[PDB]
C-alpha cells in the first residue's frame, strides 16, 4: 500500500517486540528525553536554588551526593508557576542555577506516563482483551500528578513539588504533615489501608495458591516445573485452598469464585491508592487533616493532651525548622 | 453446611425478636447507666472532668516510682480532695 | 429542637413506599 | 485406641461454623482479651498517670485519638501483672499505672503464636501445604521486633507503640526525628516490599479481569465461573503477550508468580523488623560521616539530607518536654531552634 | 536559544499530527473482531 | 435567617439538603426488597 | 423461621447504625472532646 | 418486570442501570428524576444557606457556596458585596425546590408508569443510539438550549441589573454591563494563552465585558452548531474515528465534564473576578500578598524603609524583583506576584509596586482589606479548625475557595476514571470482546510469537 | 391573611408529603388505578393552586 498506510500497520503492529501504537508515538520521545536529562543531571547538575533565596541545594553526585542523598532539585520558588524551558533561560548555566532540569523531566514524564496507560488500553484492544488494566494503573499516575503538579498550582509554586530523588522524597513528606497533618487525613489512611491491605493480600493470595499447587513433580525439582506456559488446566486446586481458607476464618469469609478473588484484588489496593492520590490532591488546596488542637479541656478549663497534641508538637518542629532562611513573617500560607 | 441453624433463618424469625427485643435494649440501657452513674469512673480510676488537677496545680501527676506506684496515684488522689 | 422528627416521617417515607407496595404485590 | 485424648481431639476438630482446633486453646483466649482489652481500655481507661494524656471516649477523645498507652517509663519492663507488685491485685491502679498495655501486648503475642499454629493445624487437616502459616512469620516478625524488642532494648515499655490510631502516627514522627528512620536501609526495603506487594496485588488482579475467556453469554462475568472446573478462566499467554510487549517481560509461569507474591511483601517485612531491632539499641542509619565532614567545613555545601536533619532536630526539641514527661525537660523559650519568622 | 525553540516546536507539532492522523486512520477498525 | 413567617419551619430546611441522599440509599431498600435480582 | 423479610431487618438495622454513628459525630461538637 | 433481573438483562444489580440503555422511556425517567434531585439540591441548600445567614459576617466566615453564586450576579448585595435584601436569595431557592417537584414527577412517571420504550409511542422522541443523525438532531435541541442559557447572563448583565464587579472603580459594586467586549482577537485570544503562571489560560479573565462578551460568542456559537446539528449528519471522517453507541456517547460526556471540573477547580482557586473575594474569600495567592503588605505596612509606620530593608537572605525583606524586573512583595509570597486584586493595584506603577506610593498613598481601608484577607487565608482542616495544621482550636473556618477547588478535583477525577472506564468498554463492546477472549479464537494464538 | 397563609402552607406541606408517597404507590400497584389516577390528577391540580396561594399570601405577611 501508501507509505502512510504501511507506516500506520507498523506503528498499530500486534508483531513489534515492544508494542509502539499512536500513544507510543508520544510515550517514545517524551520518556527518552525525560530519562536522559534526568540521568545527565543526577550525575553532574551543579547546586539549585529551589528556594528562591540564592541558597543553592546540591542534588547530583559529581557535587557531593551519594545515591540516598541525590535528586534532580526542584525549580526555583522565583519561577513559581511560570513555564521555564531552556529557552527562556539566557544560558544552559543560568538555566541550571534556577532549576530548569526538574520542570523538563516532570513535564515530560508526566506526558509519557498519561501515554503509557493509554498504550495499555491500546494495546488491549489490539489483542481483542478486556480494557480495565489502564484504569488499575490510573492509581499510581495519578499519585504522580498529585505530587508533581497538583500540590505544585494549589502552593503556586514548582517548587513545592516532590524532588526527583529518595532524600528529596522524605523532604516533601516532613514538610508535608507539618503543613498539612496528613497522617490524620481519612483519605492518608484510606492510602494506608490501600497498601498494607494490598500487601496483606498479596500475600495471602500468593501464599494460598502456593499452598494448593497439584503434585506433578518429584522432591529433587523445583514445583514450578508443574506448570507449563499456556497449559489448559489449572495448576492449582481452588476448592482446596478455599476449604483451607474458609476454615482459617469462617466459610463465608472466603472467595470461592476466582474472578470475584481476583476483582477483590485489583480494587483494593487501586481504590486506596485513589484515595491517596486524591489526599495530596485536595490538601493542595490546603483542606487538611483533622486537627484535636486542645479538643479536650477539663472542667476549669485546663487543656488535657491528647496523642494529637502530641503530634502538634512534632508538626510544630517540622514547621519552625523547614526552609529556614525563606520566612520574613508569621505565618506560613503557602 | 456445617449443621448450625442458619443466620438468616435466626434473625427473620418471630421468636429471636420476641427474645432480643428485650436483651438488646437492656444491655444497652445497662452500658448507659454505667456511664451515667458515675460507676464506670471508679472501676477504671479515670479521672472526672474535675478531677485532672488541683484547683491550683499545674504540673500533671506522673508515677515516678515503679514500686510504690500504687501508694503515689493514692497520694495523688489524696491532693485533689 | 424538633428537627429530629422532621428527620423521623421523611426517613421513613423510602422504605414506606416499598413495604406498600410489597405488601400489595405491586410492580418493585 | 481411643482414650480420652482422641475423644478430645475428635471434639477440637469437627468442622463446625468457626473451627476451634487445639491450637484454638491458645488463640481464642488470647486474641479475645487482647481485643476485649483495647476495646475496654480505649472505651474507659486514662493515661493521666503514665503520659499525662487523656486517652478514651470517656475523657472526650474520639476514634483516631484513643488509644491504651504505655506504662510509665518509671515501671522500667515491668511485666506489670495483676498480682506483681507494682498493682498488687488491684484492678483500678493497675489500669492507671498501664497494666492494659503489657495485658494487650503479652495476650497478642500468643494470640499471634496460637493464630499461626491454627494456620498449621488447618492447612495438615485438609492436606495443603503450609505456606500460609509461612507468609505469616512476616506479621509475626514486625509485632515482635516493633512492640517488644524496640522497646526492651530502650529504658521502658514507654517507648513502645501505644495501642491507638494517633498514638501510632505519633511513633512514626518519633521515629522520624529521633532515629532517622526513613534513612535506614532496612526500613527502604521494607517499603518497597509492601509497595511492591500492592502493586502485585493490584496488576495480577487487573490482568486476570482483564485477560477472562467468555465462559458465558451475561455482560457482567463473575458467573461464568465454576470452582470445580478444570480450565484455567483467564488467557495466560494472552497475559503473557500483553505484558512482555507493553513493559518487556513478563510472567510465563503461574506457579512462580504466586510464589513471587508471597516473597516480595514477606521479605519486605522482614527486612523492616531487622531495621527495627536495630534501633532497639539507638543503632540507626542516622548520618552519612562524609556529609557531615563537608558541611561542618563549608557553609555553603546543602543537601536535601542535611535540610532533613534541621526537621529532625525541630522535632526532637518541640516534642520532646511533653512527649518525655519523665525526664521533666524545661527548654527556654530562647534555646528552642527555628528558623526565622516561624 | 530562538532555534531551540523553533526546533522542539515543529519536533513536538510533527509528533502530535502523527497521534492525530493515526488515531484517525479508521482505528475502531484496528482490532481481532468486528471491524465497523 | 428566613422571613419571619417561614420561621416555623426552620427545623424541616435543616433537614432538606440532606434528602438526595436518602434517594441513593433507597435504591438498596428497593434492591433488598427484590432480593437483588 | 422467616416471618420477617430479611430486607425489613436490613433497612431498620442499619437505620440504627446510622443513628448511632450519628450522635457519636453529634458529641464532637458538644461537652467533652468539643474543645468548648 | 421487564429486563429486571440478571438473566434477562446480562447484567448484575451493581450494574442494574445498564439494563437501561435500550429502553428509552424508563431512560429518560432515569434522567429527567436526577435532574430533579439536582434542582432539589439547589433549592432546599439556598434555602439551609439563607436560614443559617447572618447578613452582617462575610458570607465566607458562614459555609456559603450558593448564596455566594446569587451575589455575583447582582442579586441581593451592594456596595463592597454588603447583603442589602435577602429575598433574592429566598426566591432562587423557593423557586428551584418547586421545580424539582415537577422534575421529579415526571421522571417517576417515565421510570415506572409511562412507555419502558418510545420508539412504538413517538418517531420523534424515540431514537436508535446507532442513528446517527437522530443523535446530532437531539445533540442539536441541547445546544440550542445551552446557548440560550448563555445568553440569559447576557441579559442579566446588560438588562436587568447587572453583574456584581469587584474591579468597580470607588469600590467593588453591582454595575450594568454596556459594552461588552466582541473583538475576537480578545475573546479568543484567552483561549490561545499558556496555562501556566502569569498567563493562566481563560482563568485569567479579569474584567466584566470581557466575560460577558465572552458568553454572547458562546451563545451565537452554541446556537449555530445546534442548528447545524440538527440539519447535517456527520460526516465520513468523523463516522469512521468514533464509536457510535450508548455507551460511548456516555463516555465521551465524562471526558467533558471531567476536563470541566478541572477548569473549575483552577477558576475558583486563582479566579477573583468571577468568583469575587467579597463573597468567596481571599485567593491562596491573595492571602499571602495581603500578609507581606500587613507587614510592610506595620512596619513602615514603626519607620522602616521597606524599599531598602535587605532581607537575612540578600533579597529584600519586604520588596524585591521578580526575574523579569517588576517590584513585587518579597518572602515566600514572591511565588504570587502574578496575583491582582483591587485592593493592592493603586500601589502598582509601570514597573510593578510603586515606593513612593507605598511611602505615601496606602489608605486604611487598603490596610483593612489585608489584614481581613491574611487572617482568612484557605487554609484549615477538615473539622473546619481555621488556619495552619498546628493551629489550636478556636476559629471556625474553611475558606468556600478550598472546599469547591477540593469537591471539585475529586469529581473530575473520578470522571476521568469514569470515562477510561466506559470508553475502552464501548470500544470492546463495540468490536464484540467485552465479554472475555473467544477460546476457539483467541487472537493472540494467531498471531507469530514475539521470539 | 396570616391565618390563611399558615394555613395554605401548612397545607402544602401535608399534600407534599402524601404526593410523594402516593404517587409512586399508585403508578406501581396494579389495583384501582383508574381511582388513583383521578386522585393524583386532583391532588396534582390542588398542589399547583396551593404554591400559588402562598406565593401570593407570602407578600401580605412580610
Ligand atoms: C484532551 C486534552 C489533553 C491535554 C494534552 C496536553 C495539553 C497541555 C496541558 C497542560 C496541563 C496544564 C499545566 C499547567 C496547569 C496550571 O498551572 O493551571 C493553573 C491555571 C491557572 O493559572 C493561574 O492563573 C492565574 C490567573 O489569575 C490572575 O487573574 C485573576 C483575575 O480575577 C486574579 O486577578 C489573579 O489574582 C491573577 O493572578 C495567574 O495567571 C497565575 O499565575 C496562574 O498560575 O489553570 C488553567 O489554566 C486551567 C486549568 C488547567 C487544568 C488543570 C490541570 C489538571 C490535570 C489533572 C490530571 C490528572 C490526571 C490523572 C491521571 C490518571
Ligand atoms: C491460653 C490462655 C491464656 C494464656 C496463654 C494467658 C497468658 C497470660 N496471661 Mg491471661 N487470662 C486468660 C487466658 C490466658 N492467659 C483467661 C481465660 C482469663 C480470664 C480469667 C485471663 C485473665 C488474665 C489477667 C487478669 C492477667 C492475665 C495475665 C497473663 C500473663 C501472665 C500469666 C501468668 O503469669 O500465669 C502464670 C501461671 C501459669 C503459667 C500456669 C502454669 C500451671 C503449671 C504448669 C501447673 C502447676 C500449678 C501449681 C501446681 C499451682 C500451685 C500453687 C501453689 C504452690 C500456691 C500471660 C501473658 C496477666 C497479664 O497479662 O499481665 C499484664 C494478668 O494480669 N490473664
Ligand atoms: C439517580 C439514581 C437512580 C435513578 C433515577 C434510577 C432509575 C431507574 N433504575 Mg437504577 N439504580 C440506582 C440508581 C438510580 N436508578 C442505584 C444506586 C442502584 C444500585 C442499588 C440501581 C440499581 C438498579 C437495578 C438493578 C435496576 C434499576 C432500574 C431502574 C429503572 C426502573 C426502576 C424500577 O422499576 O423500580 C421499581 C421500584 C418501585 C416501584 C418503588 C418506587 C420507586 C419510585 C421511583 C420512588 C419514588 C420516590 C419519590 C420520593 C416519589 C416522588 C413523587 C412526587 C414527585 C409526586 C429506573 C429508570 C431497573 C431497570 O433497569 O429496569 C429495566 C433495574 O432492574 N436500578
Ligand atoms: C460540590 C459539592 C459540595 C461542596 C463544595 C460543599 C461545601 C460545604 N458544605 Mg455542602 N452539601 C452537599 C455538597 C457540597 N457541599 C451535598 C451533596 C449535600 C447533601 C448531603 C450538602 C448538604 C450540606 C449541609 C446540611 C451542610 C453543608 C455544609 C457545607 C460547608 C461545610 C462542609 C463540611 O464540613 O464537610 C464535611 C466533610 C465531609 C462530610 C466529607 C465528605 C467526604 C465524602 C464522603 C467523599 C466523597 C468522595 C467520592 C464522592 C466518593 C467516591 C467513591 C469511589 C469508590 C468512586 C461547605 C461550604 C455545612 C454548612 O456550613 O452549611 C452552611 C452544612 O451544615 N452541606
Ligand atoms: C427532557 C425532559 C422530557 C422529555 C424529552 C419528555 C418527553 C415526553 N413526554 Mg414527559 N414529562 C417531563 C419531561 C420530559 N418529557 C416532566 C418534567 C413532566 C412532569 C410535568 C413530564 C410528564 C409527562 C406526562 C404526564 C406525559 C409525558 C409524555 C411524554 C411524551 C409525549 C410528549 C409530547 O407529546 O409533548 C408535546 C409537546 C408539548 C406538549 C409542548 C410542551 C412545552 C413545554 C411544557 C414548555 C417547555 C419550556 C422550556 C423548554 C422548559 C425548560 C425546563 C427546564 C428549565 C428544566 C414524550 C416522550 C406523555 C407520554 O409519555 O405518553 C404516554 C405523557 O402522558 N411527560
Ligand atoms: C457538545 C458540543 C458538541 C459535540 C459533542 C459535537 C460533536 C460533533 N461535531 Mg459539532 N459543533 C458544535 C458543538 C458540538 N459538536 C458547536 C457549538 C459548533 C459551532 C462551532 C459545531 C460545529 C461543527 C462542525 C462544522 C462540524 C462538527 C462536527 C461534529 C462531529 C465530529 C466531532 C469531532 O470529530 O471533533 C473532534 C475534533 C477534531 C478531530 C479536530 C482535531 C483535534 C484537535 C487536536 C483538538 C484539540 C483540542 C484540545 C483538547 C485543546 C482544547 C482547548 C483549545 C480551545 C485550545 C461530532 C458529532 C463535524 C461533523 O461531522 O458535522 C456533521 C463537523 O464538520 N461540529
Ligand atoms: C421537599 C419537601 C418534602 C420532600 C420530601 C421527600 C422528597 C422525601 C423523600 C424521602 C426519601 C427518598 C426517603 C428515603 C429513605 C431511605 C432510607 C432511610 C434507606 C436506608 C437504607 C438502609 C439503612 C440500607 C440498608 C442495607 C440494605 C437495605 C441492604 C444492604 C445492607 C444495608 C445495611 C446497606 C416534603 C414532602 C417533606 C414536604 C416539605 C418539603
Ligand atoms: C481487659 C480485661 C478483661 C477483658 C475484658 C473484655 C474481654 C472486654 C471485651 C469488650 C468488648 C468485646 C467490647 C466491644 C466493644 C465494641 C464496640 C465499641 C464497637 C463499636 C463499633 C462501631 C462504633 C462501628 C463502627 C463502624 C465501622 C467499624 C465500619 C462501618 C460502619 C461504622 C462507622 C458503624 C478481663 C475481664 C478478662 C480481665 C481484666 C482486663
Ligand atoms: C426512578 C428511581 C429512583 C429515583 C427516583 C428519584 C430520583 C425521584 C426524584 C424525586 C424528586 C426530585 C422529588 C421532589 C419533590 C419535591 C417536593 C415534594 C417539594 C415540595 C416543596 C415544598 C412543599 C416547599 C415548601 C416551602 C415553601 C413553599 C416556602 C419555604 C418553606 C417551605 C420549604 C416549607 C430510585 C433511585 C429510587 C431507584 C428506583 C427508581
Ligand atoms: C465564555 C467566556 C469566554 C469565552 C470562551 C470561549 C469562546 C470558549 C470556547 C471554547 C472552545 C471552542 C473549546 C473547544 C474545545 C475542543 C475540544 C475539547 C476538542 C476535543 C477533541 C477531541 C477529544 C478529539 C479526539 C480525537 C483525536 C484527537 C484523534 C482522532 C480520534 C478522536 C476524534 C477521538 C472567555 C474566556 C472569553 C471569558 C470568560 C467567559
Ligand atoms: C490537528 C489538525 C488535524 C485536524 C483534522 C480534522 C479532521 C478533518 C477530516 C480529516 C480526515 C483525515 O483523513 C483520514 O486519513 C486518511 C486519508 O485518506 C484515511 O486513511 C485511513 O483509512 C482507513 C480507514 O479504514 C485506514 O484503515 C487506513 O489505514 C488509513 O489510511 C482516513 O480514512 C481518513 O479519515
Ligand atoms: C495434655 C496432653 C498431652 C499428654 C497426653 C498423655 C496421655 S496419657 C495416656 O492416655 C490414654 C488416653 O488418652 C490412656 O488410655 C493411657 O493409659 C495413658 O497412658
Ligand atoms: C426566569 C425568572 C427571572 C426573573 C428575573 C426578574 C428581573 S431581575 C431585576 O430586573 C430589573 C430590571 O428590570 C433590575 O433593575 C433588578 O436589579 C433585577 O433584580
Ligand atoms: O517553599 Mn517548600 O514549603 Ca510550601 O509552606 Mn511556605 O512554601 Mn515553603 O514554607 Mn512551608
Ligand atoms: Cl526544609
Ligand atoms: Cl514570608
Ligand atoms: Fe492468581
Ligand atoms: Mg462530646
Amino acid at each position: 500500500a501508501n507509505l502512510w498506510e504501511r507506516f500506520c500497520n507498523w506503528v498499530t503492529s500486534t508483531d513489534n517486540r515492544l508494542y509502539v501504537g499512536w500513544f507510543g508515538v508520544i510515550m517514545i520521545p517524551t520518556l527518552l528525553a525525560a530519562t536522559i536529562c534526568f540521568v545527565i543531571a543526577f550525575i553532574a547538575a551543579p547546586p539549585v536554588d529551589i528556594d528562591g533565596i540564592r541558597e543553592p541545594v546540591s542534588g547530583s553526585l559529581l557535587y557531593g551526593n551519594n545515591i540516598i542523598t541525590g535528586a534532580v532539585v526542584p525549580s526555583s520558588n522565583a519561577i513559581g508557576l511560570h513555564f521555564y524551558p531552556i529557552w527562556e533561560a539566557a544560558s544552559l548555566d543560568e538555566w541550571l542555577y534556577n532549576g530548569g532540569p526538574y520542570q523538563l523531566i516532570i513535564f515530560h514524564f508526566l506526558l509519557g506516563a498519561s501515554c503509557y496507560m493509554g498504550r495499555q488500553w491500546e494495546l488491549s484492544y489490539r489483542l481483542g482483551m478486556r480494557p480495565w488494566i489502564c484504569v488499575a494503573y490510573s492509581a499510581p499516575l495519578a499519585s504522580a500528578f498529585a505530587v508533581f503538579l497538583i500540590y505544585p498550582i494549589g502552593q503556586g509554586s514548582f517548587s513545592d513539588g516532590m524532588p526527583l530523588g529518595i532524600s528529596g522524597t522524605f523532604n516533601f513528606m516532613i514538610v508535608f504533615q507539618a503543613e498539612h497533618n496528613i497522617l490524620m487525613h481519612p483519605f492518608h489512611q484510606l492510602g494506608v489501608a490501600g497498601v498494607f491491605g494490598g500487601a496483606l493480600f498479596c500475600a495471602m493470595h500468593g501464599s494460598l495458591v502456593t499452598s494448593s499447587l497439584i503434585r506433578e513433580t518429584t522432591e529433587t525439582e523445583s514445583a514450578n516445573y508443574g506448570y507449563k506456559f499456556g497449559q489448559e488446566e489449572e495448576t492449582y486446586n481452588i476448592v482446596a485452598a478455599h476449604g483451607y481458607f474458609g476454615r482459617l476464618i469462617f466459610q463465608y469469609a472466603s472467595f470461592n469464585n476466582s474472578r470475584s478473588l481476583h476483582f477483590f484484588l485489583a480494587a483494593w489496593p487501586v481504590v486506596g491508592v485513589w484515595f491517596a492520590a486524591l489526599g495530596i490532591s485536595t490538601m493542595a488546596f490546603n483542606l487538611n487533616g483533622f486537627n484535636f488542637n486542645h479538643s479536650v479541656i477539663d472542667a476549669k478549663g485546663n487543656v488535657i493532651n491528647t496523642w494529637a497534641d502530641i503530634i502538634n508538637r512534632a508538626n510544630l518542629g517540622m514547621e519552625v525548622m523547614h526552609e529556614r532562611n525563606a520566612h520574613n513573617f508569621p505565618l506560613d500560607l503557602a | 453446611t456445617t449443621g448450625e441453624r442458619p443466620f438468616s433463618d435466626i434473625i427473620t424469625s418471630v421468636r429471636y425478636w420476641v427474645i432480643h427485643s428485650i436483651t438488646i435494649p437492656a444491655l444497652f440501657i445497662a452500658g448507659w447507666l454505667f456511664v451515667s452513674t458515675g460507676l464506670a469512673y471508679d472501676v477504671f480510676g479515670t479521672p472526672r472532668p474535675d478531677s485532672y488537677y488541683a484547683q491550683e496545680q499545674r504540673s500533671i501527676p506522673l508515677v515516678t516510682d515503679r514500686f510504690e506506684a500504687k501508694q503515689q496515684v493514692e497520694t495523688f488522689l489524696e491532693q485533689l480532695k | 429542637i424538633a428537627q429530629l422528627t422532621m428527620i423521623a416521617m421523611i426517613g421513613i417515607a423510602g422504605p414506606m413506599i416499598i413495604f406498600l407496595l410489597a405488601v400489595r404485590r405491586g410492580n418493585l | 485406641e481411643r482414650g480420652w485424648f482422641d475423644i478430645l481431639d475428635d471434639w477440637l476438630k469437627r468442622d463446625r461454623f468457626v473451627f476451634v482446633g487445639w491450637s484454638g486453646i491458645l488463640l481464642f483466649p488470647c486474641a479475645y482479651l487482647a481485643l476485649g482489652g483495647w476495646l475496654t481500655g480505649t472505651t474507659f481507661v486514662t493515661s493521666w498517670y503514665t503520659h499525662g494524656l487523656a486517652s478514651s471516649y470517656l475523657e472526650g477523645c474520639n476514634f483516631l485519638t484513643v488509644a491504651v498507652s504505655t506504662p510509665a517509663n518509671s515501671m522500667g519492663h515491668s511485666l506489670l501483672l495483676l498480682w506483681g507488685p507494682e498493682a498488687q491485685g488491684d484492678f483500678t491502679r493497675w489500669c492507671q499505672l498501664g497494666g492494659l498495655w503489657t495485658f494487650i501486648a503479652l495476650h497478642g503475642a500468643f494470640g499471634l503464636i496460637g493464630f499461626m499454629l491454627r494456620q498449621f493445624e488447618i492447612a495438615r487437616l485438609v492436606g495443603v501445604r503450609p505456606y500460609n502459616a509461612i507468609a505469616f512469620s512476616a506479621p509475626i516478625a514486625v509485632f515482635v521486633s516493633v512492640f517488644l524488642i524496640y522497646p526492651l532494648g530502650q529504658s521502658s515499655w514507654f517507648f513502645a507503640p501505644s495501642f491507638g490510631v494517633a498514638a501510632i502516627f505519633r511513633f512514626l514522627l518519633f521515629f522520624q526525628g529521633f532515629h532517622n528512620w526513613t534513612l535506614n536501609p532496612f526500613h527502604m526495603m521494607g517499603v518497597a516490599g509492601v509497595l511492591g506487594g500492592a502493586l502485585l496485588c493490584a496488576i495480577h488482579g487487573a490482568t486476570v479481569e482483564n485477560t477472562l475467556f467468555q465462559d458465558g453469554e451475561g455482560a457482567s462475568t463473575f458467573r461464568a465461573f465454576n470452582p470445580t472446573q478444570a480450565e484455567e478462566t483467564y488467557s495466560m499467554v494472552t497475559a503473557n503477550r500483553f505484558w512482555s510487549q507493553i513493559f518487556g517481560i513478563a510472567f510465563s509461569n503461574k506457579r512462580w508468580l504466586h510464589f513471587f507474591m508471597l516473597f516480595v511483601p514477606v521479605t519486605g517485612l522482614w527486612m523492616s523488623a531487622i531495621g527495627v531491632v536495630g534501633l532497639a539499641l539507638n543503632l540507626r542509619s542516622y548520618d552519612f560521616i562524609s556529609q557531615e565532614i563537608r558541611a561542618a567545613e563549608d557553609p555553603e555545601f546543602e543537601t536535601f539530607y542535611t535540610k532533613n536533619l534541621l526537621l529532625n532536630e525541630g522535632i526532637r526539641a518541640w516534642m520532646a518536654p511533653q512527649d518525655q514527661p519523665h525526664e521533666n525537660f524545661v527548654f527556654p523559650e530562647e534555646v528552642l531552634p527555628r528558623g526565622n519568622a516561624l | 536559544m530562538e532555534t531551540l525553540k523553533i526546533t522542539v516546536y515543529i519536533v513536538v507539532t510533527f509528533f502530535v499530527l502523527l497521534f492525530v492522523f493515526g488515531f484517525l486512520s479508521g482505528d475502531p477498525a484496528r482490532n481481532p473482531k468486528r471491524k465497523d | 435567617k428566613l422571613p419571619e413567617a417561614y420561621a416555623i419551619f426552620d427545623p424541616l430546611v435543616d433537614v432538606l439538603p440532606v434528602i438526595p441522599v436518602l434517594f441513593l440509599a433507597l435504591a438498596f431498600v428497593w434492591q433488598a426488597a427484590v432480593g437483588f435480582r | 423461621g422467616g416471618r420477617i423479610p430479611l430486607w425489613i431487618v436490613a433497612t431498620v438495622a442499619g437505620m440504627g447504625v446510622i443513628v448511632i454513628v450519628g450522635l457519636f459525630f453529634y458529641g464532637a461538637y458538644a461537652g467533652l472532646g468539643s474543645s468548648l | 418486570a421487564t429486563n429486571r433481573d440478571q438473566e434477562s438483562s446480562g447484567f448484575a444489580w451493581w450494574a442494574g442501570n445498564a439494563r437501561l440503555i435500550n429502553l428509552s422511556g424508563k431512560l429518560l425517567g432515569a434522567h429527567v428524576a436526577h435532574a430533579g434531585l439536582i434542582v432539589f439540591w439547589a433549592g432546599a441548600m439556598t434555602l439551609f444557606e439563607l436560614a443559617h445567614f447572618i447578613p452582617e459576617k462575610p458570607m465566607y466566615e458562614q459555609g456559603l457556596i450558593l448564596i455566594p453564586h446569587i451575589a455575583t450576579l447582582g442579586w441581593g448585595v451592594g456596595p463592597g458585596g454588603e447583603v442589602v435584601d435577602t429575598f433574592p436569595f429566598f426566591v432562587v431557592g423557593v423557586v428551584h425546590l418547586i421545580s424539582s417537584a415537577v422534575l421529579g414527577f415526571g421522571g417517576v412517571y417515565h421510570a415506572i408508569r409511562g412507555p419502558e420504550t418510545l420508539e412504538e409511542y413517538s418517531s420523534f422522541f424515540g431514537y436508535d443510539w446507532k442513528d446517527k443523525n437522530k443523535m446530532t438532531t437531539i445533540l442539536g435541541f441541547h445546544l440550542i438550549v445551552l446557548g440560550i442559557g448563555a445568553l440569559l447572563l447576557v441579559a442579566k448583565a446588560m438588562f436587568f441589573g447587572g453583574l456584581y464587579d469587584t474591579w468597580a472603580p470607588g469600590g467593588g459594586d453591582v454595575r450594568v454591563i454596556t459594552n461588552p467586549t466582541l473583538d475576537p482577537r480578545v475573546i479568543f485570544g484567552y483561549l490561545l494563552k499558556s496555562p501556566f503562571g502569569g498567563e493562566g489560560w481563560i482563568v485569567s479573565v479579569n474584567n466584566l465585558e470581557d466575560v460577558v462578551g465572552g458568553h454572547i460568542w458562546i451563545g451565537l456559537i452554541c446556537i449555530a452548531g445546534g442548528i447545524w446539528h440538527i440539519l447535517t449528519t456527520p460526516f465520513g471522517w468523523a463516522r469512521r474515528a468514533f464509536i457510535w453507541s450508548g455507551e460511548a456517547y456516555l463516555s465521551y460526556s465524562l471526558g467533558a465534564l471531567s476536563m470541566m471540573g478541572f477548569i473549575a477547580t483552577c477558576f475558583v482557586w486563582f479566579n477573583n473576578t468571577v468568583y469575587p473575594s467579597e463573597f468567596y474569600g481571599p485567593t491562596g495567592p491573595e492571602a499571602s500578598q495581603a500578609q507581606a503588605m500587613t507587614f510592610l505596612i506595620r512596619d513602615q509606620k514603626l519607620g522602616a524603609n521597606v524599599g531598602s530593608a535587605q532581607g537575612p537572605t540578600g533579597l529584600g525583606k519586604y520588596l524585591m524583583r521578580s526575574p523579569t524586573g517588576e517590584i513585587i512583595f518579597g518572602g515566600e509570597t514572591m511565588r504570587f506576584w502574578d496575583f491582582r486584586g483591587p485592593w493592592l493595584e493603586p500601589l502598582r506603577g509601570p514597573n510593578g509596586l510603586d515606593l513612593n506610593k507605598i511611602k505615601n498613598d496606602i489608605q486604611p481601608w487598603q490596610e483593612r482589606r489585608a489584614a481581613e484577607y491574611m487572617t482568612h487565608a484557605p487554609l484549615g482542616s477538615l473539622n473546619s479548625v481555621g488556619g495552619v495544621a498546628t493551629e489550636i482550636n478556636s476559629v471556625n473556618f474553611v475558606s468556600p475557595r478550598s472546599w469547591l477547588a477540593t469537591s471539585h478535583f475529586v469529581l473530575a477525577f473520578f470522571f476521568l476514571v469514569g470515562h477510561l472506564w466506559h470508553a475502552g468498554r464501548a470500544r470492546a463492546a463495540a468490536a464484540g470482546f467485552e465479554k472475555g477472549i473467544d477460546r476457539e479464537s483467541e487472537p493472540v494464538l494467531s498471531m507469530p510469537s514475539l521470539d | 391573611m396570616t391565618i390563611l397563609f399558615q394555613l395554605a402552607l401548612a397545607a402544602l406541606v401535608i399534600l407534599s408529603f402524601v404526593m410523594v408517597i402516593g404517587v409512586p404507590v399508585a403508578y406501581a400497584s396494579p389495583q384501582d388505578w383508574d381511582r388513583s389516577k383521578q386522585l393524583i390528577f386532583l391532588g396534582s391540580g390542588l398542589w399547583i393552586a396551593l404554591v400559588l396561594v402562598v406565593g401570593v399570601l407570602n407578600f401580605f405577611v412580610v
